[PDB]
RNA sequence: GUCGAAGGUGGGACAAAUGAUUGGGGUGAAGUCGUAACAAGGUAGCCGUAUCGGAAGGUGCGGCUGGAUCACCUCCUU
RNA sequence: GUAAACGAUGAGUGCUAAGUGUUAGGGGGCCCCUUAGUGCUGCAGCUAACGCAUUAAGCACUCCGCCUGGGGAGUA
RNA sequence: GUACCUAAUCAGAAAGCCACGGCUAACUACGUGCCAGCAGCCGCGGUAAUACGUAGGUGGCAAGCGUUAUCCGGAAUUAUUGGGCGUAAAGCGCGCGUAGGCGGUUUUUUAAGUCUGAUGUGAAAGCCCACGGCUCAACCGUGGAGGGUCAUUGGAAACUGGA
RNA sequence: CUGCAUUAGCUAGUUGGUAAGGUAACGGCUUACCAAGGCAACGAUGCAUAGCCGACCUGAGAGGGUGAUCGGCCACACUGGA
C-alpha cells in the first residue's frame, strides 16, 4: 500500500486465540455471570468416564471423562497412564493440552491431585502420573 | 503524470548505466545540476554539460566506467519521496555503505554530501543514496 | 512578566455576538508511517467590537475564561 | 582447503518398475583465507557424491573482501528467493548465522558478523544467495581506485 | 564440591584431562557407559558447542546457574567477549588457590576455600566463588597452617603463573595482573561457548 | 416555597439467558444409491442466470480457454 | 446490476537493445525518416517456474482498489 | 542472647526431577503385540519397538526438576524500518467525477515544516556505566549517563508549505 | 494518551450576548431576556472496555505486551442524596 493508504487505514494485526478456552473463563455466581481470568487448571466433577476410539489410523481404546469445571463449561479431558480411579461425580482438576487423536478432547486430567489417583507401578517420569517416590 | 524529477533523473542515470551507455541527456533544473555536479565532484561520473536552450534547458551526463569495464555507479536510490519527506539531523546523518557511498542531501547550506553535513554540523533532506 | 499563548488563524465563523471562531492549522505527523498530515484546530475568541469578519487572517491572545468554551481574545488583524 | 557438507538428499525418478533413487551432496569449500566456494554432486551413494560436489566446488571459488575477520560493510545477496543480510560486527562477536550461511561465512575465513536469511530456507538457494552477497561485497581501496580518488579522500 | 560425581567419568564423556595430569583419558578415552566402546558417532554443531562448554564449566566445577551469570557479567567487560570471560572464571577463588597450589586438585582447594582454611588480605572467605582481583594476596588460616593436606601440596612444586607470585615459605600468593589467553588453557575455544550461548 | 435522592406509573430502546420446534454446517468405520470432475473422463470443463430432477447433476441463453482432436483453407514468426 | 464482465495484468508519467508485419496518417529522396495504434520474434532486466520483455510482468515516482493457510462461507 | 566469634565430636543427619526417533545432548535388554499405551509437530505401537512399561547406562539440570496457563521472540506471518496482487490469497465489470493525497521550469520574498546554538524542565526510585559497604553475590548506598513528538529564545534559506 | 461505522448525525442552557445572583476564584456556574447558534467523516453521538504515569516483560532495533510489589496523581469508604 502507499504511505497515504497505511496513514487513513494502518496496519491490521491477526488475533490470536488460546488453546484451552475453558480456562480462560471464571464464573462469579453472585452476579451469574462470566468473567476473564487466565487460569493454568480448573476444578471440575466427572460428568461421565468411559473410553473412545481415536481417528485413524491410531486404534485404542483411549480412557477420558467428560467433565462440568468450575465455571460450569463442560470439557471432555483424557486421562493420562495406565489405569484409573475415576468415575461419575469424581472431582478433578483439569489442565491444558489436547489428544491429537481424540478430536473433541481438548484438555487432560491432572494425576494425583483431587480425587484422582497416581499411576500404579510407575516408576519412571512419575511426577507426570502423580505417583509417590516408591522407595 | 510526472510527479518526482529527481527521481526520473536517477532512474535515466540507473537505467543507461545498465546499459552501459556513455552519456546521458535529460530536462535540466538546478536540483538536477547540483546533484550531477556532487556526482562529477566525488567521481561516479565523467563530466556534466548544461546546454541553456529554450524550454529550461538540457543536462548532459557522462557515465565513467573503470578499468576491466566496471561500472563505477553500483546503485542510485531515492529517499526522499513526494509521498513521504525524509529528514535527518547533523549527529543522526546516515553512512552510504559503511562510507563507501555517498548520501545527497539538500540543506540550509546548499545540496551537499553527507560528508559536507557531518563537516559543517548541518542536518537537512536526504535526497538520495549513491553508491 | 509572565506572557500568554499567542495563535495567528483564519476566522471560519462569525454568526455569534462578539465572537468568532478561528481555525488554527497544524500539521501532526503520524508516529509510525512519519507522514505530514494536516491538523485543524478551532478557537474560541472573544471579539468586543466584531471587527473580525469571516475570512480575514487574525490573531488571538489566551485569557481567563470568557464563556463556556471562549479562552482568547482577539488581538489584531493580520491581514483580510 | 576444509569442506562441510551442508545437506545431503536422496532424490527419486520414477521408472515404469521403482523408483531410482540418487544422493545429492551440497558442500561448501573454503581456506579460512577469504576464497570460499560451493558445489553439488550426484551419486549411488553418498561419499561419492560428496567427492563430486567438492570438486566442482574447487572448481568454482570466490574471493571474499575481509577487514580483519569481517566484511567490509552490510549487505544482502540475494538468489531467487534467497535472501541473507549481512552486516560486519566487532571482534569476539562470533559468527550469527544459521545453516548453510555459518558453512559459508566459516569457510570463507570470516569469524565476526551478524546475519539473518530472510527468505527461502532451502539449503542450496540459500547457499547462492550468500555467494552472491560475499561477490558484491567491495573493499575501500578498490572503490577508490574506480572513483579515481584515494582512501583519504574517500574518507575525508 | 557441588557437583560430587565420578570426575573420570566426567573426562572420558568430555575428551578432556579435568584434573590435567590425563590418568583418566590413558587407559580409556572413550566415552562412559554401556556403549562408551566402539562408540563412533559424530557431533552435530550443537553437539560440539554444547561440548566445550561443558569441558570448560567443569573443568572450573561450577554449576550451570553460576557458569551462566559469570558469562553475562563477562560479556559486559572491554575486549573479546571469550577471553574476559576466560580471565573471569580464572580469578575465582577456587582457581587461584589452585593454582598457587596450596591443594593438589581443584575440588581440594574448594573445599579448603569453604571451610575457611584461606584468608584474602587477612580476612576469611569462606566463597570459593569469590572473584579475586589485581594486587590481593592469599594466605592461610594459622590455625591450618601445619595441615597434612596443605604442607603436603605445597611440597609437591607445581608450577605458578605469571600473573600469580607466590611464596611457598610464607605460604603467601599474590594476584599480580589479570591473566592471558595464553596463561590459560588453551583446550578450549572459547568462541565456540559465545556462540553456544548465543544459540 | 424553590431545588431535590429514593419511590411509583407508562410506552419505547438496547443487551444477555432460556424455549416446543426447526435449518443448514463440521467430524466420524469397511454403511446405502449412483458416477458429476480429473484423459476428449467416455455429452470438453468452468462462469453468470433460469428451470427441472433421489443425489451428485441435466437442460436452455450468453461468456471464457484455465479444451483434446483427423482433413481443410486464412494469415504471422524463424 | 450480475458473468472465466479476462490481457485472470488499475490509472497517469518518464526512462531502457533490436528484427519483421499490418491499420490510419505525415515528411524527405521503390528507398529512408516519422506519429498513433494493432501482431509476431527477441536482448538487458525481472520471475518459483511458466514466461513478460517500448502494447513489461524491466527501471522509477504519484494516487486508488485489493490480499494475509484450507474449510465453515460469500454463509449467519 | 538473634547475627557474629571461639572450643570439642562426627563423613557421620542433608539428591531429587525430567529426558535419551528428528528437531535436540544422551542407547541397549526384557514385557507387550494397532492392545495396553505415547504424542509439541512429523508421527509411534499388529513379534527385531533406541518413540509404549520396566531395568542398566547415558544427557541436561540440581534444592530444585517437570507440566499447565499467559506475554514478547523466532513470524519479513499486517512488511515505516521490512511483503505483495498474470497463473500461488489479492486490480472494483467499466466510466464521469467530489473531498483528500500528489504535482512541470525560472526569479523575488516569508520561516509553518526542515536544520543549528542557549536556557528551564523531563521528581525520587528503576534500567545502563563507575565507585563504595555487606566475607562474595544478590542486595544496599553514592555519583555519572539516558529518556520530550517538551517549552522559551537566537540564528540558515537548499527542499516541502505560503505570497 | 482506546476498540467499534454491522454506531452518522448530535446538541435546546444547548452556542453567544445583556442583567442579576452565586463562588476563593473566572465561567451558562444558575436564573430572566434576545438571537440561533455550537459539535461532527481531522470520527461528533452511541456502544464496549479501562484508574493514568514513573516504570515492568520482551525484541538487534523499530516495535509488541503489561500497569503486582515501590513513588507520584486521581477516584472511592454498604448504595444514593445532603
Ligand atoms: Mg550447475
Ligand atoms: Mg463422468
Ligand atoms: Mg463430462
Ligand atoms: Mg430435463
Ligand atoms: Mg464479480
Ligand atoms: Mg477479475
Ligand atoms: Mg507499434
Ligand atoms: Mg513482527
Ligand atoms: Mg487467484
Ligand atoms: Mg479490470
Ligand atoms: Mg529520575
Ligand atoms: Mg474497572
Ligand atoms: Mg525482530
Amino acid at each position: 500500500p502507499t504511505i497515504n493508504q497505511l496513514v487513513r487505514k494502518p496496519r491490521q494485526s491477526k488475533i490470536k486465540k488460546s488453546d484451552s478456552p475453558a480456562l480462560n473463563k471464571g464464573f462469579n455466581s453472585k452476579k451469574k455471570k462470566f468473567t476473564d481470568l487466565n487460569s493454568p487448571q480448573k476444578r471440575g466433577v466427572c460428568t461421565r468416564v468411559g473410553t473412545m476410539t481415536p481417528k485413524k489410523p491410531n486404534s485404542a481404546l483411549r480412557k477420558y471423562a467428560r467433565v462440568r469445571l468450575s465455571n460450569n463449561i463442560e470439557i471432555n479431558a483424557y486421562i493420562p497412564g495406565i489405569g484409573h480411579n475415576l468415575q461419575e461425580h469424581s472431582v478433578v482438576l483439569v489442565r491444558g493440552g489436547r489428544v491429537k487423536d481424540l478430536p473433541g478432547v481438548r484438555y487432560h486430567i491432572v494425576r494425583g491431585a483431587l480425587d484422582t489417583s497416581g499411576v500404579d507401578g510407575r516408576r519412571q517420569g512419575r511426577s507426570l502420573y502423580g505417583t509417590k517416590k516408591p522407595k | 503524470t510526472m510527479t518526482d524529477p529527481i527521481a526520473d533523473m536517477l532512474t535515466r542515470v540507473r537505467n543507461a548505466n545498465m546499459v552501459r551507455h556513455e552519456k546521458l541527456e535529460l530536462p535540466a533544473s538546478n536540483i538536477k545540476k547540483e546533484i550531477a555536479e556532487i556526482l562529477k565532484s566525488e567521481g561516479f561520473i565523467k563530466n556534466v554539460e548544461y546546454v541553456e536552450d529554450d524550454k529550461q534547458g538540457v543536462l548532459r551526463l557522462f557515465l565513467k566506467y573503470g578499468q576491466n569495464d566496471e561500472r563505477v555507479i553500483t546503485g542510485l536510490k531515492r529517499i526522499s519521496k513526494p509521498g513521504l519527506r525524509v529528514y535527518a539531523k547533523a549527529s543522526e546523518m546516515p553512512k552510504v555503505l559503511n562510507g563507501l557511498g555517498i548520501a545527497l542531501v539538500s540543506t540550509s547550506e546548499g545540496v551537499i554530501t553527507d560528508k559536507e553535513a557531518r563537516k559543517r554540523n548541518v542536518g537537512g533532506e536526504i535526497i538520495a543514496y549513491v553508491w | 512578566r509572565n506572557d500568554r499563548k499567542v495563535y495567528v488563524g483564519k476566522v471560519v465563523s462569525d454568526k455569534m455576538d462578539k465572537t468568532i471562531t478561528v481555525l488554527v492549522e497544524t500539521y501532526k505527523t503520524h508516529k509510525l508511517y512519519g507522514k505530514r498530515v494536516k491538523y485543524s484546530k478551532k478557537y474560541k475568541t472573544h471579539d468586543e467590537n466584531n471587527s473580525a469578519k469571516l475570512g480575514d487572517i487574525v490573531k488571538i491572545q489566551e485569557t481567563r475564561p470568557l464563556s463556556a468554551t471562549k479562552r482568547f481574545r482577539l488581538v489584531e488583524i493580520v491581514e483580510e | 582447503f576444509e569442506e562441510r557438507v551442508v545437506t545431503i538428499n536422496r532424490v527419486a525418478k520414477v521408472v515404469k518398475g521403482g523408483r531410482r533413487f540418487r544422493f545429492t551432496a551440497l558442500v561448501v569449500v573454503g581456506d579460512k583465507n577469504g576464497r570460499v566456494g560451493f558445489g553439488t554432486g550426484k551419486a549411488q551413494e553418498v561419499p561419492e557424491a560428496i567427492k563430486k560436489a567438492v570438486e566442482a566446488a574447487k572448481k568454482d571459488l570466490v574471493v571474499v573482501p575481509r577487514v580483519e575477520g569481517t566484511t567490509p560493510h552490510t549487505i544482502t545477496g540475494r538468489y531467487g528467493s534467497g535472501s541473507v543480510f549481512m552486516k560486519p560486527a566487532a571482534p569476539g562477536t562470533g559468527v550469527i548465522a544459521g545453516g548453510p550461511v555459518r558453512a559459508v561465512l566459516e569457510l570463507a575465513g570470516i569469524t565476526d558478523i551478524l546475519s539473518k536469511s530472510l527468505g527461502s530456507n532451502t539449503p542450496i538457494n540459500m547457499v547462492r544467495a550468500t555467494i552472491d552477497g560475499l561477490q558484491n561485497l567491495k573493499n575501500a581501496e578498490d572503490v577508490a581506485k574506480l572513483r579515481g580518488k584515494t582512501v583519504e579522500e574517500l574518507y575525508n | 564440591a557441588r557437583f560430587r560425581g565420578s570426575n573420570w567419568k566426567k573426562s572420558r564423556r568430555l575428551g578432556i584431562s579435568l584434573s590435567g595430569t590425563g590418568k583418566e583419558l590413558e587407559k580409556r578415552p572413550y566415552a562412559p557407559g554401556q556403549h562408551g566402546p566402539n562408540q563412533r558417532k559424530k557431533l552435530s554443531e550443537y553437539g560440539l558447542q554444547l561440548r566445550e562448554k561443558q569441558k570448560l564449566r567443569y573443568l572450573y566445577g561450577m554449576t550451570e546457574r553460576q557458569f551462566r551469570n559469570t558469562f553475562d557479567i563477562a560479556g559486559k567487560k572491554f575486549g573479546v567477549h571469550g577471553e574476559n570471560f576466560m580471565i573471569l572464571l580464572a580469578s575465582r577463588l577456587d582457581a587461584v588457590v589452585y593454582s598457587l597450589g596450596l591443594a593438589r586438585t581443584r575440588r581440594q582447594a574448594r573445599q579448603l576455600v569453604n571451610h575457611g582454611h584461606i584468608l584474602v588480605d587477612g580476612k576469611r572467605v569462606d566463597i570459593p566463588s569469590y572473584s579475586v582481583k589485581p594486587g590481593q594476596t592469599i594466605s592461610v588460616r594459622e590455625k591450618s597452617q601445619k595441615l597434612n593436606i596443605i604442607v603436603e601440596s605445597v611440597e609437591i612444586n607445581n608450577f605458578v603463573p605469571e600473573y600469580l607470585n607466590f611464596d611457598a615459605d610464607s605460604l603467601t600468593g599474590t594476584f599480580v595482573r589479570l591473566p592471558e589467553r595464553s596463561e590459560l588453557p588453551a583446550e578450549i575455544n572459547e568462541q565456540l561457548i559465545v556462540e553456544y550461548y548465543s544459540r
